[PDB]
This record gives C-alpha cells, structure tokens and sequence, in this order.
C-alpha cells in the first residue's frame, strides 16, 4: 500500500474507477470496503482477450514450425506479441511452444478479476441474458472439457474432469485446481448430495448415493441397496445421519437476512438464542478493594467481562462466511511447497487401527443434529459392539456420508463484544476420524523438540526448553511474529484439501489408492463444506475450517508452515542476481527456478538442500495459527529470506485478506523473550543458580476471572476453593516482576485463600462438630509449594 | 484360607455381577434407541409423497437428482424472513406474489414474539413499532 | 432445603418418611421416634433404600453406611458404619443437637386416627408448635379421607337440567350439595381432556337430577364426574401470641359522647384499648354484635376488621354494622367463587377501607 | 467510581433478565446495547446517563417494590 | 488393626458428612438466588449514591415512575406519571421538569 | 429378563434344551436342569465354557473361573460352580422361591406329543 502507483495508473487509465476513488481510505482492503471486488471485475474481459490471442499465436507458431518459449513481459495489454529474437526453425507443422511458466504465473489473477464471467452468458456476450440451464442436470463434464480445450489448449498434461480417475495426489491437486476455476460458471443449485428414491419392504425412502463437489467432480457410491426387507443398526444410523429426509420433509425457506444459500427449514418457526450476562462475586471485590486496589492511575484494571448478546446474533455471526471466496493457486510452486512441507513431517508414524486400540476422553458430551435428543456420545459408544465400528469404518472407505453440523453460542469471558460460536459435529464422523487418525495424532503430541509444539507443557521448565530450541545457531538473530486476520472464516479450500492430503501421506501400506480417495472425499463432505443447522433451519457452508472437529489444530499448523515456506520462496526469487553475495546463494536460486518451472517430476536432493538451508537461516516454533520466528537479520536485509512485507503480499494474493503490519511485532533483542505467544509475556529472571525464562500472564484477565463468574460455581468460594488454588498457580510468576503491583496481586490471592480456608474451618467446627485431626492445608499459603511448578525436575 | 479365599470369591462374583447388570442396562438402552430410530424414520416420511416428486424423479435420466431442488419444486409451504420494511416493500407486496417460478399466497404473518400482525399494520410510518425478524409463511398458490 | 428439629428447635435435615407431613426431627429425636413407633422411613437429603438393584430394603434398622452408599446386609460393603447406632441416627451436625423428651406423645399424635375424643383433647394440651402440627396433620387426614368418595357417571342426558346418574359399585357415595364442585372428563383414544366443573342437585324424583353449566358443552352420555381436590398449606405463626399491654396512653383517640343508648359499654372500650387481646363470652341473642358496632363507632378512625367463618353469619353481622357504622364501608368478602351469595352493597376487593369483612379461608 | 459503575451495571442487567424482560424483543435489545456500551465507557458522565436510562427500564415496570426493599 | 479400621471409618464418615453438607449448601443457595440478587442490587445502589440516581430512586419510592426509557439527547420525548401534586411543586414547576 | 414360567419370579435364564426358551428362576432352573437332560441354559451369556477349543455346555460341570465360564480342564486356580445350592447363580439369586409343578413341566418339555396322554 506504500507503493502502488502502477496499479493506480492502470486502474484509472482503462476506466476501472475514477481517480477520486483513492481518497477514501482502505480502498485496497477486502474486509473494509468490499466494493474493491467490483473494481477488479472490470478487468476480466481484457484477460480473456489476452488468453484467446495467446491461443491463436501458439497455433500459428506450431503451424509454421517455430520453437521457443513465451513470457508475460512480451505481451502488451491488448494481446499482441513481439520480440521473436530467440526463436529457431524446424520442419513446418512440427514446431512446439512451451507455456508452463506463462500460465502458472498468470493463474492467481484469473479468479481475482473473475475473467470467466462471460462464459455464463447466452453467447459469450456481456450484453445478453444468462444460459437457462436445466434444473435436473448434474454432470457438466463436457462443458468442463470444452472450456479447458478452448482456453488451455497447449497445457501439456492430462486433466481428468473427475478426480476419481487420477493416479496420485499430485494429479489430484493438478486437476482440482482447474476444477476450482471452472465450476464458478455453473449454477449453484446443482452442487451437493445426490438422492435416489429406494424401496424397503414396500416403503418409499429418499437416501443419498453420491456427491457433486465443487472441485472433485462426481463421486458415486459403490455398494447401494435398492430393495431390502429390514434394516440393521448401522444402516439405520447412516440413514438417520443423512440430510436427505430432513431436507425433503421440510418446507421451502427463503432467508433475506444473510446472503448464503439457504436450503430449507424444519419447524414452523425460528429460534432466537441469547447469551445472558455473568454473575458477580462481591466478597472478593471487597477483599480486593480493602488492600488498596482499583485506585485511579494504577496500572491495573478490568478488561475482561461477560458481554451480553441480544436476539438475532447467531445469524449475523454466520454472515461472516461471506469473506470466503474461490481462489486458484499457482500449481507449480504449490506442488513444490507441499513437497517441502511433507519433508518436514518425517519423524512420526500413522496407520489404521482397530476399535479396541482406540482411546476416547470425556464421553459424556454431545453428538450432532440427529442424536442430540437421546443421551450423549457414551450411549452410542457402548450400544455398538467392536464389529459394528469395524464395519462402519470399512463402509466409509467405499462410500460418502454427508452429515449436519449444529451451531451454538459460547459462554465465556473476553475483551470485545464480538460473539463466539462452537460447532457440534455428528457422531459417525467422530468414530471414523478417530479410528483413521488417532495413531498419528498421538505420535505428534508425544514427540518433544520439533517444529510443532502441540502437547508440550509450559510447567517444569518446558517453556524454557522450547525457547532455547527455537534459539538455534542464528548469526544475527531477531524475533518476528505475525497474525492471520480471520484465519478460519477466510481459509481458501485448496490449502485445506492439501493439508488433509499431507496427513494421509503416512497411510502408505494400511490403505489402497481408492480407499485413500474415498477417505479424503468423506473428510471434505463432512468437515470442509456441508450443511450447517443454524437457528432452526439448514444452510450451506461455503468453506473455511470448522471448530468442533478433532484435527483443526494440526490442519492449521500445516497451513501455517505452508504459508511461511511459500513466502520464503517468493521472497528469494524476486531479487536481481547481478548484485548477489557469494556464489552459493545465486547458484541455489538458479537451481530453484529450474526445479520449479522447468523440471517436471520431483528432485529430492535439492529438496533436502533447501530444507537444510531453511533450518540454517529460519527457525519456526509452530502452534495452531500462532508462531514465533527467529531469523538471521543480515540475510533479511538483502531480501534473501522472509520479511513482514513478504507476508503481507502472500496473504493479499493467496487469502484475500489485508494483514495490516501494525499487528505484527519485531524484536531485535534476545535477552527478553518473544513479546507475546499464547497470551503469555516472557520474562527472564534468576531462579536457583542461573537465569531462566518464565511465562507470566496479563493480570487484568486474572482479576476479571476472580471477580465475575457464573452462579454458585464461585458465587461463594467457600464451597469450592480449588478455583483460587488453580488461579494462583498461574499468577505466581507475577512475583518476579520489576513493577510491584503484580506481586501485590499474588499476595492478595494468598491472603484470600487463607481467609477462605480458615472461615470454612470455623463454620464447620462451630455450627457442626468435627473436622480437624491433621491440617495438611498449610501448603496452600506459602510460595514453596507454588515454585515447585517451575523447578526443572518432576 | 477359609477366611481369605471365600472373600476373594465374594469380591470377584460381586464385581462381575455389577458388570453384567450394567451390560443388561446397556442392552435395554440399545433397544430403546433402536425403537426411537425406526419410529422416527417411519413417521417422518408419511408427509412428503406428493406425486410431483414421482413426476420429477421420472423425468430424470436415471433417478439421481440434486438435493437442493426437491424442496424447490415439491415443497408446499414457503417461509420468508424479512430484515426490515424496505426489503418487504419490493419482495412480498400484495396478498400474493411469485417466486421460484410459481405463485404463492400469503397466509398468516407473525413477528419475533410470535404475535399475529395484520397486513394493514405493515406501513412505512408504523414500521418502528414491531419486532423485525418478520416471518411470512405462505402456500403454493395455483 | 434444610429445616429445624420439631422438638429441639435446632436445625435439621431429616424428616419422618412414613409420617404424613414430614416434619424435621432431631437426630436423637428421630431415633426415639423410629425406635418407639412403626415408621422406619426417614427422609434425609436422599431417601434410605438399599441401592442394590433388585433389593427392596426400606427400614433404617438394617442399613449400614457403606462407601458413599448404604446397602442391605446382602450388599453392605465390609468397611461400613451402621446408620442408626449409639442410641441415635446419623445425620448432619450430629454432635451439636441436644435431644428432647416429648417423643411418646408426639408419635402418638403422629399415629392417632382421631376416631375417639382421646386424641382430640390430647391435641389441645401439647406444644403450640406441636399443636399447629397436629392441626395440620388432622386437616390433611380429613382431606385424604375425602378422596374415598366414589365416581359418578351419567346414565342418559335428557334435557337442560334433567339427568340420570350411576355411581360406582361399592363406593361411598358423596352427598349432593352446592358446596361440592365436581370436574368432568371425556375420553376418546387421545382426547382425555377436561369438559368442565359442575355442581349437581336432585330433580323432582327418581334419578332425575339438575345441575349448572360452567363450561358450555352438548353434554353426551359418555361423561363422568369426580371430586375436585383442594390441598393444604403449612402455617408459621401461633394462635394467640401475646405482647402484653399498657395504660400509658397506648390507646387511640376515641369518641367523646356519642351512641346515645349504646353509650354504655364505655368502661370496657378503653379497657380493650389498654389490653392486647381479650374476649367476651355471651349467650345467644344477647348484647354481642352491637358491640361489633359500639366499639366500632367508639373508635371510628381505627381500622377495625371482622371476618366470620360462616357466609350467612358474616353477612348478617355486616348488615347489622350497615345499620349503624362508618358507611364508607366496603366488605371485600367473596373471591371468584360466588357459590353462595352474600351482601349486595360493595365491591369484591378494596383492601383500603377500615371496616372490610371477608371469609376466613 | 467507574469500576463500581461497571459492576452495578452488571448486577442491574443480571436482575433484569430473570424477570422475563427478554420476551420484549426490542426492550431486551436496547438493554443489551446500553449494557455493552457502558462496559467500554471512558468518563463518568456518559456511564451515568446511560445507566440512569437503563434503570428507567426497571423503574417503569412494577414487578419489584421500591419503598419496601428501600429499608435502608 | 481395629484402631486403624475405626479411624478409617471415622474419616470416611466425616468425608461423606462434609460433602453432603456442601451439597445442601449449594441447593439452598441456588434456591434462594431470587431475592438475594435484589438485595445485592439495592446494596450497591445505596452504596454508590449518585445525585440523579438517588433522586429518581426517591421519586419512584413516592410513586412517580416513567413509562418509556429516559432519553439522553436534548430531543426525544419522555412520559412520566405523577400521581400527586406535591411532586409537581418538587419537580414540575412552570414548564421546567427537573428530573 | 422376566418372570419364570414356573415361579412367576423375576429371572433372566432360559433353558437351552427347550426350543421355546422358557424363563426360569435359579431354583426352578436348577430343578429343570436336574430333572431332565436340560443341561443347556441360556442367560446374559450362554452357559458354555468359553475356553479355546472347549465344548462342555452343562451348567453342572461349569465353574465360574474368573470372568469366564470354565470346566475343570480349562479352569484357572480360582473357580466357582454355577449349578450349585439348588439354584444356579444369576440375576436375583436371593428371591428365587422355587416351584411345585416341576415334573409336569419336564414331561411337557420332553414329550413328543404322540401318545394321547401328552394331549391329556
Ligand atoms: N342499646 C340497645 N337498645 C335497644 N335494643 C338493643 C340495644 N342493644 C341491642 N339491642 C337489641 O338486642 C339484640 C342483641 O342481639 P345482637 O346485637 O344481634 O347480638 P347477638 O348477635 O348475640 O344476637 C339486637 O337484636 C337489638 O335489637
Ligand atoms: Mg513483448
Ligand atoms: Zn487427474
Ligand atoms: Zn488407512
Ligand atoms: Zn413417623
Ligand atoms: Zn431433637
Ligand atoms: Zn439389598
Ligand atoms: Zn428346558
Ligand atoms: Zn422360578
Ligand atoms: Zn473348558
């Protein structure tokens, strides 16, 4: 945004917008002023003309027998070409052009400007009505082939319109990219499940036999029974989970609040959920204000409350899905980046397990739209034998089971009035996902000292161990951290598909190719984009990750790694090679460009070398969509590794969000730790005989937690004291703080714990009779018990 | 051994008996949920079998059709939620209107609190006097 | 909730399950109750039944406080305290209550059936708290017996107020009176719904009976009528709580020289003025209820309220008053029943006029 | 001061809810809006005026008796 | 051994005793929440004691309550019910309602 | 789960030899087992020695060896006879009152319904 003069000139030259348009601030942002999309719309026809003229030119070249390569810098903005300097001759009618670089570099601009809108009109004319498609049509394969041949004629690779015929995940991505491009033309009502009326013991039923994805094409179930007498338990379950009967038996619904695609309602009215405020706890407030707290000017106050929510808020929160947009990705560098990221996860193990080996925690919780009326997950877990689960798992490896996802409002404490939402997921999805992924998830969680730090506790010195491991041999180390504005609500679905692909790479022997594809299809049908029961009606989720699933964290971690790696690749390759330092890096860049756009298959040794280079000059510590980076600074001075401007550009062209740089933080020192990570501020103090890093939390959140609670849970702390014990454990590192207010907070907590305990003892000893023979409760008011939580031995 | 082995047998028998009582309870609950399954399934389906569904299924090439059209053609009752008066102005003006290439007749207009509202009350001046997730159910006029 | 010992007046979390009103009993108090009488059911925070599936042990004499749960002897955990031991029953605050002595009479009242005057006189000699408990349990017993009345079914519906009725075989037929309102239901296969409450009266003969119609139906031959229930509510305050009286100008400003002929009960008027509460027994027909007005207009500014248990009696008394009392009088008597009529002068509820009258209930 | 204003606003909204004020959709919406506004205030004047406006809601309805509970 | 077993039983009895006591406390508190909150609110109100606050509190205690939400802008209307005349001289003098 | 056809007492056992699977309480089930060749009894778990390769099904020879029905060959060191004390162990082992009309039930459970006496 600091230097976009060429783009402004181009926009004002071709009547895209008037020059006055650049006065209103944030014209370049997507979330702010989403009208920018209507500006980039008036460039699509130019791009389409350029593509047509490129096809003409390539045809003429191959007729006249010329050999050469084409690059974007030759074509003007009207399609005409020039600069034939490096073309050679051959026998006529045998010349071949090479255009992979051209197309691959051009790809992300196509959907950004929406080039292919003119294909939906009557005769490819903007001054004409729309093609009135037949309602029952659901195949469209021939139109896919027509479009791909008309615009991408000389792309030398096999393209299957239906990804079920591909040979490997590489082919899956290569075909799904084009599918994402094309299917923005066809009507929206022809996507989703495929129903078929069947008869069981002379009864009409509406079931689902397949799905028609926006990017995988058409998938048909293998084993489908038309006629039957009586149903078993598993079939009952899969039919009740399906949205088919609920959708058909319902009534037509038109919703004018949101802009998403409605489907139907189920009742004859609409619910209106609200979030009631919290409960106050006076006696703690009095005890706190007595010890000289909450005075004017003191550097501590309340910034954490229980905000109240009115009626129509669930819909106005669901409306934030409108920020999800279809987007192509450069297939070449995407394949390279996924290869490197696969190279990252080479220290774990996954595989299919049986129902006996499974582990389930907290079974007494909910289970979806169907099934939330009758018990909890424990009921269905016990009611089914092990063979039932084995058969259900084997069935999903050969079919597709769409489900419904319930929406709900959260009840907690934060610092802003924006609502929150959890998502209830059906139960069959849970059993299948657990049986499929559990081994790899445990392997990831248990391992210590890796790029991903999920499953590592901050107590007993773990925080210091992590902060040392990220601090590797960095010549001029610095610390940089960034943020993803609306990560879940704006995730492009191509990356989500690729992430679910990476996790499945470990299933080399446990599963076949077709089984792997069916599992991927099930995952896309169940978690990625499917029917979200909000309020009392049904809707359709355009995309973005859910929250009630079991693999959101790992998926987000893989996505973050991919973002960082592709930003590094982009940063390196946009630097003039004539002013580079010692040969090594310049040779590496040359090799990179070759292995990226000229080589067709994979090259392992260069992957290892680049991975080692990244480890040498880029260290990442990764949580779910939260990361801290230690990078060499002299390299970044010349733009040979990542930097915040690179992240801004990558996000702008790959996620359709403008990450303002005021949100990031950059640290030059390494004595003090990261400025913030997982809502913890890192401090370096003397413990024992040396210096260690301790994570200390913000005080205001702790005080707000102490004051405002729900009812009876802490309306009188005498009933349950372990709350104030647990709160104090996280407040102890406030003692070593240079400013003394935080130590005062810790002391106040100790005093209150002591008072609560003694007054409870008095209450039960006086009005009741017997409590006391041994105390054993001294430990809960001395720092000796607390500081054992950070001693590096347990 | 007469005062240790007998108690061991007592304990193992008692814990086994509690376990198999729990198992019997599990079987009973399984049967109850199975009955709920089949009764729900059989009672929901008996309110959809319009012959229009058979019509449109027969017109299909093999039978399979997109789900997003079944309530778009065979469903008999349409509910419309209107944010404000201006949207209501050019969406459902008059006692009847058309949508999805069919005619619909207005039957009953409720508000957020499920209080029936007369069509006269819906005016530009009277607008700041009603809860405004208006719900307007309607019939398939023909 | 937690209550208080019905004898020791200290807190309590136990009640006698086999007794009717379930008052709160001190631990030693309830131990005496259970060991000296037939109730073997005590209601603590939870009931006391052997938690073994298939067992039916409800007596408290064979319960052992096992691990977090009591069981029968066939299911008692080995390491288990007995429940009702040490001459007392386990419970809350156990070692802080005192214990009492009026257990025999208390449980006799708990088990007396009031078929003889013996327990009627015994009720008017015990603790005022126990007196109120006895009154409550007596009223509850009487109301429970009211359920013994049978069920009435229509034989045929002839006209507006002509009907034939069949009672149930072997049931005690309730009397037919105005003050007896009976609810009626209809049945179908799904519609077991109320049809209305009606009262009945005998017609000119046979089985011909008359009634009144609250709910307007076309009464078919498939109707029946049962008694309408009316529960009872606990009480808190005693009967005749005294706080003594003074002659230190605690009286109000009375009249000076008015009433003419009834200017006669004067010296007693201020005596009541200097008395917390008193009584005046009188033969029938003598000068009571004229005093209902002599002291009434003697202290005209005071808020003096009368209320009799009989509608006819209170109506006659208020009509007398109407002859000679502050005529801005309202008698807020009858709620929305109006079964038997009353005065025809003023409204139903004012709660502001000084000389309002009503029904005790 | 301001902290006490925030706490008493929380209490006032809590007590308003359980009296079935949320049946009136617009009334409950206005109350929620006012409550969330005060919890982000900066000076005492706006908090005081918004809170007196909020308390007018409770004062208009006669569900709770004023003088009886004003035993001081 | 008997001493060990009896002290074990005593401590388990105390454990059940205290846990059921806490259970009863929770039950009674959540049963009595209804009026405790009102007393709570009035204690905070009579502690804070702002001029306009206590002013309208007394105005309601005498029986002068409004019908609409009190507006804060110079414009917008407010309807207040005054069931007597003394309050008129108190607040409603001429046309200057000082509320 | 239900009342036994000979005692009306709540049981959970059915004779495996009888085709009709009749409910029998511990006392009456034991009587029917010892009164005929009804050595097969069905309950929550089929009264068969669930040992690898074992085939014994009679309740008399079966022993409660741990969490598994066991004969003597496949028993662990600790075992417990099910068919004992005139009432096989099972649901509600206390409240099994026993029956008087046992032999008629046995003859009913064993007659081929060929002689006129069977129909009598
Ligand atoms: N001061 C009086 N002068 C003349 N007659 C009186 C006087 N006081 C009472 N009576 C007559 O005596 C009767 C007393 O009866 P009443 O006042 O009804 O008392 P009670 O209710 O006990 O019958 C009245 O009917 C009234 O006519
Ligand atoms: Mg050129
Ligand atoms: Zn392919
Ligand atoms: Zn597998
Ligand atoms: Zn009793
Ligand atoms: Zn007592
Ligand atoms: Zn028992
Ligand atoms: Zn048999
Ligand atoms: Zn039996
Ligand atoms: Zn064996």
């Amino acid at each position: 945004e600091g230097n976009c003069d060429t783009l402004k000139e181009i926009l004002v030259t071709y009547n895209c917008c008037d020059d006055d348009y650049f006065n209103k601030k944030d014209w370049y942002d997507f979330v702010e002023n989403p009208d920018i999309l209507r500006v980039y719309a008036n460039l699509g026809e130019r791009v389409r003309q350029a593509l047509l003229k490129t096809v003409q030119f390539c045809d003429a070249m191959r007729n006249a027998g010329i050999v050469g390569v084409l690059t974007l810098d030759n074509q003007d903005l009207n399609g005409n070409w020039y600069d034939f300097g490096d073309f050679i001759q051959t026998t006529p009618g045998s010349g071949v052009p090479v255009v992979d670089s051209y197309y691959s570099l051009l790809m992300p601009i196509l959907t950004l400007t929406r080039a292919l809108t003119a294909e939906s009109h009557v005769d490819t004319d903007l001054t004409k009505p729309y093609i009135k498609w037949d309602l029952l049509k659901y195949d469209f394969t021939e139109e896919r082939l027509k479009l791909f041949d008309r615009y991408f004629k000389y792309w030398d690779q096999t393209y299957h319109p239906n990804c079920v015929n591909c040979l490997d995940d590489r082919c899956i991505l290569h075909c799904a990219n084009f599918n994402v491009l094309f299917s923005t033309v066809f009507p929206p009502t022809s996507f989703g499940p495929l129903v078929r009326k069947i008869f069981v013991d002379g009864v009409p039923f509406v079931v689902s036999t397949g799905y028609h994805f926006r990017e995988l094409g058409v998938v048909h179930n293998q084993d489908v029974n038309l006629h039957s007498s009586r149903l078993s338990f598993k079939e009952l379950l899969v039919y009740a989970a399906d949205p088919a009967m609920h959708a058909a038996s319902g009534n037509l619904l038109l919703d004018k609040r949101t802009t998403c695609f409605s489907v139907a309602a189920l009742t004859n009215n609409v619910a209106f959920q609200t979030v009631k405020p919290g409960n106050f706890n006076k006696d703690f407030y009095d005890f706190a204000v007595s010890k000289g707290f909450f005075k004017e000017g003191s550097s501590v106050e309340l910034k954490h409350f229980f905000f109240a929510q009115d009626g129509n808020a669930a819909i106005s929160d669901y409306d934030y899905y409108r920020y999800n947009l279809p987007t192509m990705c450069d297939i070449r560098q995407l394949l390279f980046v996924v290869e490197v990221v696969d190279k990252y996860f080479d220290c774990y193990d996954g595989g299919c397990i049986n129902a006996n080996q499974v582990i389930v925690n907290n079974l007494d919780k909910s289970a979806g739209f169907p099934f939330n009326k009758w018990g909890k997950a424990r009921l269905y877990y016990d009611s089914m034998s092990y063979e039932d689960q084995d058969a259900l798992f084997a069935y999903t490896k050969r079919n597709v089971i769409p489900t419904i996802t319930q929406m709900n409002l959260k009840y907690a404490i934060s610092a802003k009035n924006r609502a929150r939402t959890v998502a209830g997921v059906s139960i069959c999805s849970t059993m299948t996902n657990r049986q499929f992924h559990q081994k790899l998830l445990k392997s990831i969680a248990a391992t210590r000292g890796a790029t991903v730090v999920i499953g590592t506790s901050k107590f007993y010195g773990g925080w210091h161990n992590m902060l040392k491991t990220v601090y590797s041999d960095v010549e001029n180390p610095h610390l940089m951290g960034w943020d993803y504005p609306k990560c879940d609500r704006a995730m492009p679905n191509m990356l989500r598909i690729m992430a679910s692909l990476v996790l499945a790479r470990k299933h080399t022997t446990c599963c076949s190719l077709s089984h792997r594809f069916y599992r991927l299809a099930n995952e896309c049908a169940q978690v990625l984009s499917e029917m979200v029961m909000c309020g009392g009606s049904l809707y359709v989720k355009p995309g973005g990750t859910s929250s009630g699933d079991a693999t959101t964290a790992y998926a987000n971690s893989v996505f973050n790694i991919c973002q960082a790696v592709t930003a590094n690749v982009n940063a390196l390759l946009s630097t003039d090679g004539n002013k580079i330092a010692d040969k090594y890096v310049r040779n590496l860049q040359h090799r990179l460009y070759e292995c990226l756009y000229r080589n067709r298959d994979v090259d392992t040794d260069f992957v290892n070398e680049f991975y080692a280079y990244l480890r040498k000059h880029f260290s990442m510590m990764i949580l779910s969509d939260d990361a801290v980076v230690c990078f060499n600074s002299t390299y970044a001075s010349q733009g040979l590794v990542a930097s915040i401007k690179n992240f801004k550009s990558v996000l702008y062209y790959q996620n359709n969000v403008f990450m303002s740089e005021a949100k990031c933080w950059t640290e030059t020192d390494l004595t003090k730790g990261p400025h913030e990570f997982c809502s913890q501020h890192t401090m370096l103090v003397k413990q024992g005989d040396d210096y260690v890093y301790l994570p200390y939390p913000d005080p205001s959140r702790i005080l707000g937690a102490g004051c405002f609670v729900d009812d009876i849970v802490k309306t009188d702390g005498t009933l349950m004291i372990e709350r104030f014990v647990s709160l104090a454990i996280d407040a102890y590192p406030l003692t070593k703080h240079p400013n003394q207010e935080y130590a005062d907070v810790f002391h106040l907590y100790l005093q209150y714990i002591r008072k609560l305990h003694d007054e409870l003892t008095g209450h039960m000893l006086d009005m009741y009779s017997v409590m006391l023979t041994n105390d054993n409760t001294s430990r809960y008011w001395e720092p000796e018990f607390y500081e054992a939580m950070y001693t590096p031995h347990t | 051994r007469d005062a240790a082995m007998q108690r061991k047998l007592e304990k193992m028998a008692d814990q086994a008996m509690t376990q198999m009582y729990k198992q019997a309870r599990s079987e009973d609950k399984r049967a109850k949920v199975t009955s709920a399954m089949q009764t729900m399934l059989f009672t929901m389906l008996r309110k959809l079998d319009n012959d229009a569904l058979n019509n449109i299924i027969n017109n299909a090439r093999d039978g399979c059709v997109p789900l997003n059209i079944i309530p778009l053609t065979t469903a008999a009752k349409l509910m419309v939620v209107i944010p404000d008066y201006n949207t209501y102005k050019n969406t459902c003006d008059g006692t009847t209107f058309t949508y999805a290439s069919a005619l619909w007749e207005i039957q009953q207009v409720v508000d957020a609190d499920s209080k029936i509202v007369q069509l006269s009350e819906i005016s530009m001046d009277n607008s700041p006097n009603l809860a405004w997730p208006l719900i307007v159910t309607a019939l398939r006029a023909n | 909730a937690v209550g208080a010992c019905v004898l020791c007046n200290s807190q309590t979390s136990l009640r006698c399950g086999a007794c009717i009103r379930r008052p709160f009993l001190c631990c030693k108090c309830c131990y005496d109750h259970v060991i000296s009488t037939s109730h073997k059911l005590v209601l603590s925070v939870n009931p006391y039944v052997c938690n073994a599936p298939g067992c039916d042990v409800t007596d408290v004499t064979q319960l052992y406080l096992g691990g977090m749960s009591y069981y029968c002897k066939s299911h008692k955990p080995p390491i288990s305290f007995p429940l009702c031991a040490n001459g007392q029953v386990f419970g809350l605050y156990k070692n802080t209550c005192v214990g009492s002595d009026n257990v025999t009479d208390f449980n006799a009242i708990a088990t007396c059936d009031w078929t003889n005057a013996g327990d009627y006189i015994l009720a008017n000699t015990c603790t005022e708290r126990l007196k109120l408990f006895a009154a409550e349990t007596l009223k509850a017993t009487e109301e429970t017996f009211k359920l013994s009345y049978g069920i009435a079914t229509v034989r045929e519906v002839l006209s507006d107020r002509e009907l034939h009725l069949s009672w149930e075989v072997g049931k005690p037929r309730p009397p037919l009176n105005r003050n007896y309102v009976f609810t009626g239901y209809r049945v179908t296969k799904n519609s077991k719904v109320q049809i209305g409450e009606y009262t009945f009266e005998k017609g000119d003969y046979g089985d011909a009976v008359v009634y009144r119609g609250t709910t307007t139906y076309k009464l078919n031959v498939g109707d029946y009528f049962v008694l309408t229930s009316h529960t009872v509510m606990p009480l808190s305050a005693p009967t005749l709580v005294p706080q003594e009286h003074y002659v230190r100008i605690t009286g109000l400003y009375p009249t000076l020289n008015i009433s003419d002929e009834f200017s006669s009960n004067v010296a007693n008027y201020q005596k009541v003025g200097m008395q917390k509460y008193s009584t005046l027994q009188g033969p029938p027909g003598t000068g009571k209820s004229h005093f209902a007005i002599g002291l009434a207009l003697y202290y005209p500014s005071a808020r003096i309220v009368y209320t009799a248990c009989s509608h006819a009696a209170v109506d006659a008394l208020c009509e007398k008053a109407l002859k000679y009392l502050p005529i801005d009088k309202c008698s807020r008597i009858i709620p929305a029943r109006a079964r038997v009529e009353c005065f025809d002068k003023f409204k139903v509820n004012s709660t502001l006029e000084q000389y309002v009258f009503c029904t005790v209930n | 001061k301001m902290s006490d204003v925030k706490c008493t606003s929380v209490v006032l909204l809590s007590v308003l809810q359980q009296l079935r004020v949320e049946s009136s959709s617009k009334l409950w919406a206005q109350c929620v809006q006012l409550h969330n506004d005060i919890l982000l205030a900066k000076d005492t004047t706006e908090a005081f005026e918004k809170m007196v406006s909020l308390l007018s809601v409770l004062l208009s309805m006669q569900g709770a008796v004023d003088i009886n509970k004003l035993c001081e």
